[PDB]
């Protein structure tokens, strides 16, 4: 198992992925949403996509 | 029968024949203005009211 533990193969590599989301179902431990406008803005975006226009 | 109708989604027109309210509110106001000017004034004068005798030929 030495060669695998010492080297890596050319072209066999891992990339990094990033994204933004919302986490729901918290027990009152979410954002204040008065100091983080993007939380409410993106929630309204999600609702508008789902068919609710606040 | 009218087909699937959602329950929490807002009432939007989806198919041909559905009605939608338009609030006509148009307020367009465009303007432009321009100007240009030029002026030029000139005066010149020379008067030998009393000519000295050595300069009366010139």
């Amino acid at each position: 198992e030495r060669i695998r533990d010492l080297t890596s193969v050319q072209g066999v590599r891992e990339n990094s992925l990033i994204g933004y989301g919302l986490v729901v179902g918290l027990d009152g431990t979410g954002d204040q949403t008065t100091q983080t406008p993007f939380t409410t803005q993106t929630l309204n975006n999600m609702l508008s996509q789902l068919g609710i226009t606040v | 029968n009218y087909g699937y109708q959602p329950l929490f989604e807002d009432r939007r027109p989806r198919n041909i024949g559905d009605t939608l309210t338009i609030v006509l509110q148009e307020n367009v106001s465009a303007s432009k203005s321009s100007s240009a000017n030029a002026s030029r004034d000139g005066k010149t004068s020379f008067g030998f009211d009393t000519v000295p005798r050595y300069l009366q030929g010139l």
